[PDB]
């Protein structure tokens, strides 16, 4: 899952996601 | 508290993918953590089991993609309550600064194996950081984590 298309929105989506726990699964 | 919309689903087709290491449609522990391993984090048996457990409402004992879309759709807005906005504040400004530093956020970033440069999170900090203050409060974070 990249971030090109606006980058911010991806990547704030992305490692954000990441960042719930420290063994997140984004997925 | 599981809505997604088709292209977030499609996302989430891909992320699942990624994590489903055997292309079968189910996650195990085994997969989690082989892509922790490769991310630079070790976690135990017991965190990923747990991890998956809390989000497997069949039963079964892996993360299914339905899981999987309640399991984010949770996290990306609410579990019911503000819980998952402020668990998410709680990652981020651990010092307690009530607001969210951007040097703080690249350490949790190196952390969690995102790696994201200063100019990036210098970014991330100032879109959310609505009052200008170089950091971000909670009140101001709150409409951040839901805008994704
Ligand atoms: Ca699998
Ligand atoms: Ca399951």
């Amino acid at each position: 899952s990249p971030a090109n298309s606006f980058h911010f929105k991806e990547a704030w989506k992305h490692a954000i996601q990441k960042a719930k726990h420290m063994p997140d699964p984004w997925a | 508290a599981d809505q997604l919309t088709e292209e977030q689903i499609a996302e989430f087709k891909e992320a699942f993918s990624l994590f489903d290491k055997d292309g079968d449609g189910t996650i195990t522990t085994k997969e989690l953590g082989t892509v922790m391993r490769s991310l630079g984090q070790n976690p135990t048996e017991a965190e990923l089991q747990d991890m998956i457990n809390e989000v497997d409402a069949d039963g079964n004992g892996t993360i299914d993609f339905p899981e999987f879309l309640t399991m984010m759709a949770r996290k990306m807005k609410d579990t019911d309550s503000e819980e998952e906005i402020r668990e998410a504040f709680r990652v981020f400004d651990k010092d307690g600064n009530g607001y969210i530093s951007a040097a703080e956020l690249r350490h949790v970033m190196t952390n969690l194996g995102e790696k994201l440069t200063d100019e990036e999170v210098d970014e991330m900090i100032r879109e959310a950081d609505i009052d200008g203050d170089g950091q971000v409060n909670y009140e101001e974070f709150v409409q951040m984590m839901t805008a994704k």
